[PDB]
């Protein structure tokens, strides 16, 4: 196996009327493949694809955290949960989630 | 006039050459392997040989008994609900490995066959009860001939069958058998069916099973304890050994490099990979 | 009776080396002559690593792999053979047996589960 | 009716009033009808290889150009 | 002196001729040239017929196409030249027939292409089926394909479907279709066309079988399979394609057992 | 009756012996020969005909048609190898698999001369030299051309006749080899580099594959019978 | 995004000749606002509300009066208010 490691960011947004990527997670390098949750308090809808990694064998996912976004969720707190049989503990990586508006 | 057991051609001395005699350049497209021997592209000193291929003709390489299949059969207590088990197998050298992936060098072959039969028994039930010296039948029951449906009906009379009575504890038994196909040669391979699937017929009607034909049907071995059923269970088995003696062979073929996948060529996924990691500039 | 004693799984990280543990318990009760050890991949037509008594060791590709215990002359135990630059391909289940005597020859398998 | 061959010796023990020398024969005599029953004689015979190595219509001259 | 050669040879049989110009010698199988069963090997009792020139003339299959993509072809003799003219008639008019053939594989390109197929014939080439639930189990029709073939493919796929299985050879490339490892595919008779050296492969195989005489419309005597030893390519095309074109004569083919004509179930 | 002593062996079933037995169908009437194509009397003749080198075993070519070929390229010459063997014709992964190779593994001990022929298959336009080497063991295996070029070896002109066979004459210190990884009986290393370098015109593929084949030579014997590692059969 | 904006300091007990109550206009927005305007429903505010800033300053009044309060917010992203009305009483 191979021992992946993550990002995330938070993908600004508008007040689209659709659900859109708010937050991203992606664990590049992972054998076998990393295991993306997403905890929260306001929890969405996680969509997630991964393409191949670097070394043969491996697989980067790239999950994305897609919501309706909205005024009360700005500055609130949503995690991935990046997990992988290599780690010392399921790693959490958490995101600033950011919304602007009027 | 060449033996088996002749000694190799010796190496004759030759010395260093320039001319238009080219023996190291060849063409492989043509389907010929080139012939050469080191004095065509080296100096070589001369050397008497001695070695030979003597153990390497047909009948040597074949010269053993190779185990086909175990056979089990018991003799129970008269009281059991189950039957008392008498064996019975079709004849075949597929079952096991060895001698299947040494045979399938060639296409075609022709042998006496000599079978020899190991057979050993046990005790299972945790017991102190004895059990009398046992004696088994082997009965050859050719394609046509009733095979045995109990231990004791009356096809065990074998009136004409050829039996073995085997007697625990002795010599293992052995007999042997002419070249027996109804072919001039028996096939190792057949690329083809038993029947035409006609038009004008169902398919159910026409259909057979690929690569399969009498060709290799041989009848069956049957085997039971003759004794009498006995208070103490004993369980037995009886290790079949064939050897092809006088053998010819013909086609040579590549050897089988994947797993054996029942008794036609067939191959099963994941068993697909013979070779292993090597790179190619590494010693 | 002689046993032969390894991880049921070893990491095993991508690009990096491991050490595949396998170790010979003999309870000093018996005797035993260890011949030869041998690593192989699973059903690879034969060996990827093997070390011997007195010959001394042979590898696949020498570059990369290691046994690390086995040492020449003395008397064989542990098989523990290290592979460097792991990659995706080295994943897999790998046999480890010893060769002994007069028990015969003793083996297990090891999953090397590669991750990163 | 015995059938009398000579052993290929190997091995030669030190002798040549009996062993080593003095072209060692062996014995053998068919006790059955059936010729399936007799042993394997091993006397066998080679053969050139080039039904299978050189098949080519227009024999192989190995000093001369293959294609011409 | 007159300049005969290797690489340049004309073939004729019945009211055919073939001419190459870039051969590598031709090959006789196990160095047996076709011929007519002896009659202290005979058999069936009955006077055979023996078509002759009607019969043992070059035919020429479908044409093929090679890509980078192909991994390779196979046929099976007889049935590749069932429906070719009197041969193809007096195979299903008789029980019994036996046959030798002279192969010629053609396959031109350019001095600036690159590649080589391997051209195999195979006694007796049983070929592995697509099941992991049943054994020798491919239908009489998919073993048959006629003159058009089958292919080999580089990956094993079961066929899952038990309701209706599909019934027939899933022939992986480097197990020569038959579990066997392709590298040595080399000891049966066998010529490679390597587009630097020769763009023909010719292969004259004999009559085998263990009978002297046996049924064609039941069983194949010989199979050819073609296989890429190196891929095609080509300057720097991504997809270049050339074809391949097999013809096939029969040779000292005679039949026995007379009757109504055989009229197979093949789809 | 007359007098006679029993010796060690009666009874037994050594699976080698060679006795006579009892028919168990006398009087059969067997069916003849008749005269088939192609028959064998020596395994040997199996083992003198060309079979293809998987010589490209890595992760992703082994088990596939990519494992036969080997790549060669027009890039500028340099004195690495294209591919390195060891002479251990039964074990050896990318011998031991080879017609020659399955043989040696129903035998213990092998001995004599092998030959190794490559195919270049580029196009006609292409032209080079390269030089292949055997050298008896003993000493560095070769890595770079200098060392392979002391040993046993043939420059080969690519052109129209297509192929080249380098002999491996027999050079050994025992009478036979094993079939198996065996450091006395090691047989030395077979390499093969660029002399000059392949060279192509324009509009014509710069890259290309050569092909090899081992076959023995007609002084190779093999003895000892044995099972092979190569086929098993779990429960 | 835009101002979120409400208008506390009442409860509706205030009377004639009370002290100085103050109301505050909180509001949240992103980022933080920029502009605070004090006005009421009629226009211009009553003189006895003087604006300060985010808050308005709420003196004694002398007769009742009612007026509807409105907080007009510019943040940088737009401008949004909030409604109050407002009522002083004698009562107790
Ligand atoms: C290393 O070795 C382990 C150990 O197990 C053993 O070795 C293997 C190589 C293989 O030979 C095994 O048969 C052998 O016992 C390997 O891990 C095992 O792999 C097997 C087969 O792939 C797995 O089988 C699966 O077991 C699951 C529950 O444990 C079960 O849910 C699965 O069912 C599904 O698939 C089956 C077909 O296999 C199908 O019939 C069902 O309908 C369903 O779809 C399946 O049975 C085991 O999980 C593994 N065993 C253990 C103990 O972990 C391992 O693969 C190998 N290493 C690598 C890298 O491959
Ligand atoms: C401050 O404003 C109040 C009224 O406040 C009320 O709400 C506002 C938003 C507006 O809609 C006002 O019009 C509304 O009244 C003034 O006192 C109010 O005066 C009106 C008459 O002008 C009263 O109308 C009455 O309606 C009730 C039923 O609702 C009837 O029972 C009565 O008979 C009468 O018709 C209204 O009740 C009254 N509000 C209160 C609480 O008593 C107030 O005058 C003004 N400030 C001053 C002193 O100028
Ligand atoms: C997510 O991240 C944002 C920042 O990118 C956090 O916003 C920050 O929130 C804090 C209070 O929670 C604000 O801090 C206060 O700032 C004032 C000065 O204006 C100071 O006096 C206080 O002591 C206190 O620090 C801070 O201004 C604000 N940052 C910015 C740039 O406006 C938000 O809290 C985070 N949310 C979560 C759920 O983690
Ligand atoms: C069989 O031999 C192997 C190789 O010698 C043994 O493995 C490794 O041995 C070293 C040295 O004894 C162990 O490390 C020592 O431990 C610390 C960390 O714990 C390490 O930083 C130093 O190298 C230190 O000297 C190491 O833990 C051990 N590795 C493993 C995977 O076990 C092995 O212990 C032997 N096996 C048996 C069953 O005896
Ligand atoms: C998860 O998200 C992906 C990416 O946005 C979705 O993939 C789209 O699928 C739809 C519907 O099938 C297509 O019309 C689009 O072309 C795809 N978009 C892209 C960017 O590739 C997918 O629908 C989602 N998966 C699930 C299971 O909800
Ligand atoms: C929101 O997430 C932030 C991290 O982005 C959390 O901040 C951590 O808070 C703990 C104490 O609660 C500290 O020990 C860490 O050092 C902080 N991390 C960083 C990067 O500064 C915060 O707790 C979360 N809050 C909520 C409400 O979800
Ligand atoms: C009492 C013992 C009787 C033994 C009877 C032996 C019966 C004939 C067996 C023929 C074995 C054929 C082996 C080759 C099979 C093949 O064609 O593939
Ligand atoms: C609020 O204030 C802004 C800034 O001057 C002004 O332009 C806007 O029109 C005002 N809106 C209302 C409804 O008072």
């Amino acid at each position: 196996l191979a021992k992946p490691q993550n990002t995330a960011e938070v993908q600004k947004v508008q007040l689209t009327g659709e659900p859109v990527p708010m937050a991203r997670c992606v664990s590049t390098g992972g054998r076998p493949p990393a295991q993306i949750t997403w905890h929260s308090d306001l929890g969405g809808m996680p969509n997630t694809s991964q393409v191949p990694g670097f070394l043969s064998g491996t697989v980067t996912v790239t999950s994305l955290w897609i919501l309706v976004p909205s005024s009360q969720v700005d500055g609130k707190n949503v995690t991935c949960k990046v997990e992988h049989e290599s780690f010392e503990k399921p790693q959490l990586l958490t995101v600033n989630l950011t919304v602007y508006y009027p | 006039a060449a033996t088996s057991r002749d000694a190799l051609p010796n190496t004759e001395a030759s010395g260093p050459t320039h001319s238009k005699e080219i023996p190291a350049l060849t063409a492989v497209e043509t389907g010929a392997t080139n012939p050469l021997v080191p004095s065509d592209t080296v100096q070589t000193r001369h050397v008497v040989q001695h070695r030979s291929r003597s153990e390497s003709s047909i009948e040597s390489f074949f010269a053993r008994g190779a185990c086909v299949t175990i056979m089990t059969v018991d003799n129970p207590a008269s009281t059991t609900n189950k039957d008392k088990l008498f064996a019975v197998w079709k004849i075949t050298y597929k079952d096991t490995v060895q001698l299947r992936r040494k045979l399938e060098f060639f296409t075609y072959s022709r042998f006496d066959m000599e079978l020899t039969f190991v057979v050993t028994a046990n005790f299972t039930e945790t017991n102190n009860g004895h059990a009398l010296n046992q004696v088994y039948q082997i009965m050859y029951v050719p394609p046509g001939a009733p095979v045995p449906e109990k231990w004791d009906d009356y096809t065990w009379q074998t009136s004409s069958n050829p039996s073995i009575f085997y007697t625990y504890g002795t010599a293992p038994a052995r007999i042997s058998v002419p070249y027996v196909g109804i072919s001039n040669a028996y096939s190792h391979f057949y690329d083809g069916f038993s029947k035409v699937p006609l038009k004008d017929q169902s398919a159910a009607l026409g259909d057979s099973l690929y690569g399969a034909a009498s060709l290799n049907d041989f009848g069956i071995l049957a085997v039971r304890v003759v004794n009498d059923h006995n208070p103490t269970k004993v369980t037995s088995k009886i290790r079949v050994y064939l050897k092809p003696k006088h053998i010819r062979v013909w086609c040579p073929r590549p050897p089988r490099a994947v797993a054996y996948y029942g008794p036609g060529v067939d191959y099963k996924d994941g068993t697909l990979t013979p070779l292993s990691t090597k790179d190619l500039t590494t010693y | 009776d002689v046993v032969v004693q390894a991880p049921t799984q070893v990491p095993g990280f991508l690009g990096d080396s491991v050490t595949l543990p396998c170790y010979l318990q003999v309870p000093n009760m018996e005797v035993t002559h260890v011949s030869q050890l041998t690593w192989a991949r699973h059903g690879e037509s034969g060996s990827m690593a093997v070390f011997h008594q007195t010959q001394g060791p042979s590898y696949s590709e020498s570059k990369r792999l290691e046994f690390v215990a086995a040492r020449l002359g003395a008397e064989l135990r542990n098989a523990s053979l290290r592979m460097f630059g792991l990659r995706v391909e080295d994943e897999g289940n790998y046999t480890c047996l010893f060769v002994t005597f007069p028990q015969g020859s003793r083996s297990v398998d090891i999953w090397l589960r590669v991750l990163a | 009716g015995a059938q009398v061959s000579s052993q290929k010796v190997g091995a030669h023990e030190n002798s040549n009033r009996a062993y080593g020398g003095s072209t060692i024969n062996y014995t053998t005599i068919n006790y059955y009808r059936d010729s399936a029953s007799n042993a394997a004689s091993k006397q066998d015979f080679s053969q050139d290889p080039s039904k299978f190595t050189e098949p080519i219509k227009d024999v192989l001259i190995k000093t001369a150009p293959m294609l011409n | 002196a007159c300049g005969y050669s290797d690489r340049v040879l004309q073939l004729t049989l019945g009211n055919s001729t073939i001419t190459t110009q870039e051969a590598a010698n031709s090959v006789v199988a196990y160095g047996r040239w076709p011929e007519y069963l002896r009659d202290s090997e005979a058999n069936p009792v009955d006077q055979p017929t023996e078509p002759d020139v009607a019969a043992c003339r070059f035919y020429t299959l479908d044409t093929v196409s090679w890509t980078k993509e192909s991994r390779g072809w196979w046929w099976k003799l007889p049935d590749a030249l069932r429906d070719m003219g009197l041969f193809g008639q007096n195979m299903y008019y008789h029980y019994l027939g036996r046959s030798g053939y002279t192969v010629h594989v053609q396959c031109n390109a350019s001095k600036f292409h690159q590649g080589a197929l391997g051209v195999f014939a195979v006694p007796e080439m049983c070929l592995a089926g697509d099941s992991n639930t049943t054994t020798m189990h491919t239908s009489y029709q998919n073993a048959n394909p006629g003159e058009k073939g089958g292919t080999f493919t580089g990956t094993f796929t079961p066929d899952n479907n038990q309701t209706s299985p599909a019934r027939r050879f899933c022939p992986v490339d480097y197990l020569l279709g038959n579990g066997t490892l392709l590298g040595n595919a080399f000891v049966f008779p066998h010529q490679i066309i390597n587009l630097r050296t020769n763009n023909c492969a010719t292969l004259v195989l004999p009559y085998v079988n263990s009978l002297s005489i046996d049924s064609m419309v039941k069983h194949n005597n010989w199979g050819i399979a073609i296989l890429p030893l190196a891929p095609l390519n080509f300057a720097s095309e991504s997809s270049p394609e050339i074809p391949i074109t097999l013809t096939i004569a029969p040779m000292c083919c005679e039949f026995n057992g007379l009757r109504n004509i055989t009229l197979p179930r093949l789809q | 009756g007359l007098p006679v002593m029993n010796t060690p062996g009666s009874n037994q079933y050594l699976t080698a012996d060679n006795f006579q037995s009892p028919c168990a169908l006398p009087e059969f009437d067997v069916t003849p020969p008749i005269d088939i194509p192609g028959e064998v009397k020596n395994m040997m003749e199996l083992a003198e005909i060309d079979t293809m080198i998987p010589f490209d075993l890595s992760a992703t070519k082994k088990n596939t048609m990519e494992m036969y070929r080997v790549r060669l390229s027009d890039k500028p010459h340099t004195d690495d190898p294209i591919l390195c063997l060891s002479l251990s014709p039964a074990s050896d992964p990318r011998l031991s698999h080879t017609m020659l190779g399955e043989i040696l593994n129903y035998y213990t001990h092998w001995a004599g001369s092998l030959k190794f022929t490559f195919l270049f298959c580029g196009s006609m336009m292409a032209t080079g030299k390269l030089l292949v080497s055997y050298a008896p063991p003993g000493a560095d295996p070769p890595k770079k051309r200098k060392e392979a070029m002391l040993g046993t070896h043939v420059i080969w002109d690519i052109g129209l006749q297509s192929s080249c066979t380098m002999v491996v004459p027999w050079i050994s210190n025992t009478t036979y080899r094993q079939t198996i990884d065996d450091s006395f009986t090691e047989g030395g290393y077979i390499s093969v580099f660029y002399q000059t370098r392949i060279v192509v015109p324009l509009s014509t593929p710069r890259e290309m594959d050569i092909l090899g084949f081992v076959s023995a030579c007609n002084d190779f014997s093999v003895r000892l019978l044995r099972d092979t590692t190569h086929i098993e059969q779990k429960a | 995004y835009p101002p979120e904006v409400s208008i506390s300091g009442y409860d509706n007990n205030w009377y004639l000749g009370q002290n100085e109550a103050t109301l505050t206009c909180d509001a949240r927005s992103n980022p933080e606002p920029t502009g605070y305007n004090w006005s009421t429903t009629m226009g211009p505010l009553p003189p006895f509300a003087v604006a300060q800033g985010a808050q308005l300053l709420i003196r004694p009044v002398d007769k009742p009066i009612n007026t509807t309060l409105i907080c007009n917010v510019t943040n940088a992203l737009g401008a949004r208010q909030a409604e109050l009305t407002v009522q002083v009483k004698e009562g107790p």
